[PDB]
């Protein structure tokens, strides 16, 4: 797009490969990474836009990164940078992307890039992919982020397999299908416009704990997050919808890696305002860890 | 028991927003009751006449949370006075914060402005206007906001302005005339230098006495409102003004200053609960006081860093939710100058709450793109249509502030380029794009003739202009616009849903061609941004039929060449810009024209 | 007024366990109260910064059994407070023995140490933990603890120890990472040498300043809590330590003394409160999960039936009125019953620490290789006597020192063959019946003695050999919590399988709950064997679970990978057998499938 400045060649030549693209295979996908500000890159020709079908959302990856990156005791302090994120996440058609460029050059796997020690790395990393699979915007994992190794990518090798023996690696690779199949069944994750997000709560910026919700038509689903390794008990959540509610997912989940603590199901929403809300969830909120949850039916 | 113990209680909340009926100094026929928030003071003492300003004949009590309280026989409304507070070896005399009315008793602001004792008892016939008042539900009525400075705007002789009431019959002729929907008053609020343009500012409960009494102002207001024209206050909670006697180190310590880059050491320091209470109280003294309509805060950003500063997110997000809470149908606008998000949004999606936005993004690029010379605007063409990528990220108000004509930046008239000829056409031009993009419409005095100088406020705007042909065009271009706007809802609608792009690549014959519209009402807008009229120009349209002209920038009226359509444009079916039905027109040199389906 | 009658005559009684409730520096908004144990004191006078140090401005009135208490306007938290005592012709002063805070007004505490009068309000989040710890119901459950000297274990900058807070999530990230249950740290109690790792006390009721405030330790505690660890404390009652202006004849007379010198006269009643108030004091202000008594020998034989008696009352107070706590005793004369309930003629602990096991394996193990054929029964000999007592078993920080050695430095032969001996001997202590204590730094098997005045040698984690035991410790501690055949340390819970290989120093044996068994194949050799046949219960697949020499420990990764397959003739007096391949140097647990 720039020399540096707008070069109307490469403009040009843009739209128009799209509109081919589009015009003779309706079917394909074209995407776009850019490390600007370029306004419609998502948006059709006809609409002054680039005519992309999907753009990078390389800003929610560097927030998110940025943030998890900082140590628990700081989280606090860096709220802003998580929630914030959504402000940016319906601008464009996006594709949530953590790719092999962030993990060369020094910049470290995206389990060295998760603090604390090994438990809390993995911890860290269930929670990572866990909000990416929460936040609005398709996915893309680069090869062996599933299991979180250690090294970067080295093109000369072959991924550690091997980490996939021991335990923590092949909980990670497990959550990652658990997310998947999530997402596959579910099309409250499917809509990435705003009408598919609603904010529950994002100012326990003390606790580092945030929740949302995920709605398509009728179905929702809940999404409660604690950034912190201390376990949170008797934590309310507001709910729009009143009655039994299940827990689809537990980053906790003993499967996972984790403490293996949870709600355990049968949550009963009770009839008490809570978050500007007419019901509410009383929830033990596990360490390090991302809870789903849906109503009943 | 001056003071009910809810109130020390609400105090210490920094819950107590209708703390100006208990702060300051409030009359009582045989005397005036005075509070003041001190808490770092050993005594706080009232000196007046009605003591020989003596400080140990009226020592105020301490009551709860550094509130100090006391009552003085035959302090009469109309006197000046003044605190004594004591800070261990040293004692100052200061000003109070919560002063209703002040006066210079030398005679000059600079030297002495005095605290005067003050009955605010006034008589409201603007009954009618207030049952009816809009604003959050004004985001699809038109708002076209006359932008003032009361001193500036006219002067009864040179150097000498219109008082509150004089200026209320001339100003309220004049915006029905134009078409505005308000008014927005650079700020009121007594300030000491008149070259601040008020925004440093001493007095924040008091209007500034360079107009009049506070009364003066209220029947101003009230006057407007009877004549169907709302008031935006400019309010100033970002900084105070640096006065020795003012908020500087009131009770001997930093009190309302932190125990910003641009003022250091004058921002408000929001942890404080007594600085919360004493800025929100504030706000809504004038929205209850003075019947104020809206409240418009400048260089938030200057509050939301320093990185972001959490104090002021929070107050800021606390302010709009108490102004909403108490006046439900108030505008809060706010000019940030950097892209936090969210400025328009609710506080419960992590907005700060804010109705409105000005959108200096826009008036940045438009300038730049009209600044150019029409022969070079071909290279700056995505300058001109790129607005629209972010022109409903928030709820916007489209700005051509005061901040824009000073400074050596030029008039608006000086900006444009060419002769006289393609300066007045290149402001028709303009305004008229600025009315048809979406968003509110904010112009500043002077911009409607299009005047040659940069604001000058200690003069009176340059009305002779109005006598010569071009700047007089450009006043009935801006009247004609007001009425267009005002008559037709596609204008209302300043969301995605409300624009189409007609045709956006003529970069070669800088031309822009675009639909504002509501269900069933459409605008059509074809912009030529060069000198050169453009014949056989087709634009697609949606619908076929008889199409009418309803505004041509180059009407002679106006000051233009006079080539149009002049209505009678009927819609041709052939496939046009992507449309089914196409329009043959003439552009007419550096002009809008506008055109909608004959009814 | 101080003092309610049921005060004195509590105290007289032997049985004043709230003492510190009443005894020592009471802060009130208005002044502070003090009250002192001075029996045979003519006269009793607290000084500080609020009376100018004058001797006559506040001094205590005395009341019965010896106590004295006194209110003095002015006093505030932080003021440093001393008791100037008189004894006849000679007066002197002394610290609080109840002080609850104390500082060294030098900044040295060899040459200071003085009474701080302090408020030890503080808000808990531990709820959930505390009505969930288990105590002496732990028997049945995973006990795996990381025993712990505060200041040698990480420094923020070199020759400074993390504060309480700063060290609460450095601790509990590495307890939880490596799958620790329990924290056990060496009396943080006020100590003026440093160098005594904290055992020699002047402060019992106050936690060491090095590290912060009394608030701060709770803070830990609580931190610790919420994230599921468990804190035991050290608690050092056999002695006190020989401070000339603390617990030292401290009346005047023989007081905390007996009527060589520093050990508690357990006759006096007022000893016994002072140390049963101390017990509770640390369990219900601090929360503490456990005591730890060491030396009980020292107390049991001089019999001493006052200490006898006293360590009875002991255990039976701690749990009557903390049902859940946990008491754990070091004894080295093999006393029988010290885990053993007070109705049984027990000593009353929960636990004692099995040293015979501790000597027998780390003996074994020095031996090279070679040589360990004719020291078979010593390894094979631990289970006669493994069921005496709840045992826990236990590596310490009294093991690494003086010359005895860091665990890796006592490991035979060259680096790669002394890292599999650890993990070899961890592999064997988790195996073998009772709880597992370990100090830090055998965890990453590091090199030198610990070094108090020195941070444990992190850097170490670089290399293979020692990430890699890290690695073995935290998976041994994964299988621990989950498979409840460790859980139980019974004789049910353990059956042997084969210890009659002496020549090639191997062993079989097998560890059930239940329906679960576990079996675990020992090679103390670094020959490998190949077709090893071993005995089973049970037939059909089954599961190597865990193995030494896999290569994420650093071991050659000889192992028995695909499912092992039972092969249905009798072997070691069993049904099946499996055919086994055993890694050098390597234990192999394998699960039925």
């Amino acid at each position: 797009l720039y020399r540096d400045r707008e070069n109307l060649e490469a403009i040009d030549f843009i739209k128009k490969f799209n509109e081919t693209v589009y015009l003779h295979f309706p079917e394909a996908i074209t995407i776009a990474e850019e490390s600007t500000a370029w306004p419609g890159v998502s948006a059709p020709t006809y609409n002054n836009g680039l005519g992309f079908l999907y753009k990078w959302n390389m800003g929610w990856m560097h927030d998110t990164l940025d943030y998890m990156r900082r140590d628990p005791v700081h989280r606090k302090y860096h709220h802003d940078t998580l929630t914030f994120s959504l402000w940016y996440a319906f601008s464009e058609h996006y594709i949530l992307p953590l790719s092999h460029d962030e993990v060369v050059h020094g910049k470290g796997s995206l389990w060295t890039k998760m603090p604390g020690d090994d438990w809390q790395k993995a911890a860290n990393l269930r929670l990572l992919y866990g909000h990416m699979w929460g936040h609005p915007g398709k996915k893309l994992l680069f090869m062996g982020g599933e299991f979180g190794q250690h090294h970067e990518w080295n093109h000369d090798t072959q991924l550690e397999w091997h980490l996939l023996d021991q335990p923590y690696h092949r909980g990670i690779q497990a959550w990652v299908r658990d997310l998947n199949h999530l997402y596959r069944t579910h099309p409250a994750l499917w809509h990435d416009g705003p009408e598919g997000f609603e904010w529950i709560d994002f100012n326990d910026r003390d606790q580092s704990v945030i929740c949302y919700l995920r709605k398509h038509t009728d179905r929702l689903l809940l999404f409660v997050l604690n950034f912190t390794p201390v376990p949170r008990e008797h934590y309310r959540v507001g709910v729009p919808i009143g009655g039994p509610w299940r827990e689809v997912l537990n980053s906790d989940a003993v499967a996972y890696g984790g403490s293996g603590m949870g709600n355990f199901g049968r949550v009963e929403a009770v009839p008490e305002s809570w978050h500007g809300r007419p019901f509410h969830l009383e929830l033990t909120l596990p360490p390090l860890a991302i809870l789903i949850l849906e109503p009943e039916s | 028991s001056w003071l009910t113990e809810e109130d020390i209680r609400r105090w210490e909340s920094g819950t107590f927003y209708d703390s100006y009926r208990k702060l300051g100094a409030h009359p009582d026929e045989e005397g005036t009751w005075f509070c003041v928030w001190a808490p770092h003071a050993d005594a706080v003492s009232v000196l007046g006449a009605f003591n020989n300003w003596d400080p140990e004949a009226h020592q105020l009590e301490r009551y709860g949370a550094g509130l100090w309280a006391g009552y003085v026989p035959g302090a009469l409304p109309g006197h000046a006075y003044k605190y004594r507070i004591r800070h261990g070896f040293y004692q100052a005399d200061k000003t109070d914060p919560y002063a209703f009315a002040m006066e210079p008793p030398t005679g000059s602001p600079i030297e002495g402005l005095a605290s005067i004792i003050t009955r605010l008892d006034y008589t409201w016939h603007d009954d009618a206007w207030m049952q009816r008042r809009k604003g959050p539900a004004s985001l699809y009525e038109p708002v076209s906001i006359y932008e003032v400075h009361l001193g500036s705007w006219r002067h009864k002789q040179p150097g000498v302005s219109f008082s509150y009431r004089e200026i209320a019959e001339p100003l309220a002729d004049y915006v029905q005339d134009l078409g505005f929907t308000h008014v927005e008053l650079l700020p009121i609020m007594e300030h000491p230098y008149y070259g601040s343009w008020g925004y440093q500012v001493v007095g924040y409960y008091a209007p500034t006495f360079r107009y009049g009494t506070p009364q003066d102002l209220m029947y101003l207001i009230d006057y407007l409102h009877q004549r169907g024209i709302g008031v935006i206050l400019d309010w100033v909670p970002s900084h105070f003004a640096a006065d020795p006697q003012g908020l500087v180190y009131f009770d001997g310590t930093t009190l309302f200053e932190y125990d910003h880059p641009d003022w250091g050491t004058y921002v408000f320091d929001y942890n404080k609960p007594g600085v919360r209470n004493f800025l929100i109280s504030n706000a809504l003294f004038w929205l209850d006081y003075y019947h104020v309509d809206g409240l418009r805060v400048d260089a938030v950003a200057s509050m939301l860093y320093r990185r972001e500063n959490l104090e002021a997110i929070d107050f800021i997000k606390k302010f709009n939710e108490t102004v909403y809470l108490h006046f439900p149908e108030a505008i809060t606008i706010a000019e940030e100058s950097t892209a936090w998000p969210g400025v328009s949004a609710p506080t419960y999606n992590n907005g700060l709450g804010f109705l409105y936005k000005w959108n200096m993004g826009w008036m940045h690029d438009t300038l730049d793109y009209m600044r150019r010379d029409p022969v070079h605007r071909k290279y700056h063409h995505d300058t001109l249509t790129f607005s629209l990528w972010y022109a409903f990220s928030e709820h916007y108000i489209l700005p051509l502030s005061h901040d824009e004509v000073v400074h050596g930046k030029g008039s608006l008239w000086t900006k444009m380029p060419g002769d006289d000829w393609q300066k007045a056409a290149n402001l028709r031009l303009l305004y008229g794009h600025m009315w048809g993009h979406p968003g509110k419409k904010l112009l500043f005095m002077g911009g409607e003739f299009g005047q040659h100088h940069e604001w000058n406020h200690d003069t009176q705007l340059e009305w002779h202009l109005l006598d010569q042909p071009y700047h007089r065009g450009i006043q009935a271009w801006v009247r004609d616009l007001n009425h267009l706007y005002r008559t037709h809802p596609a204008l209302w609608h300043d969301g995605p849903e409300g624009f189409e792009w007609i045709d956006f690549n003529d970069r070669d014959q800088s031309v822009i061609c675009y639909l504002r519209k509501h269900t069933d009402r459409l605008l059509l807008f074809v912009l030529n941004f060069t000198p050169v009229p453009r014949e056989h120009y087709r634009v697609g349209v949606p619908i076929g039929g008889p199409w009418r002209e309803v505004l041509n920038s180059d009407a002679v009226a106006y000051g233009g060449s006079g080539m149009g359509n002049f209505g009678r444009v009927e819609a041709v079916p052939e496939s046009w810009h992507g449309r089914p039905f196409h329009l043959e027109l003439t552009l007419p040199p550096l002009a809008i024209l506008i055109l909608e389906p004959e009814s």
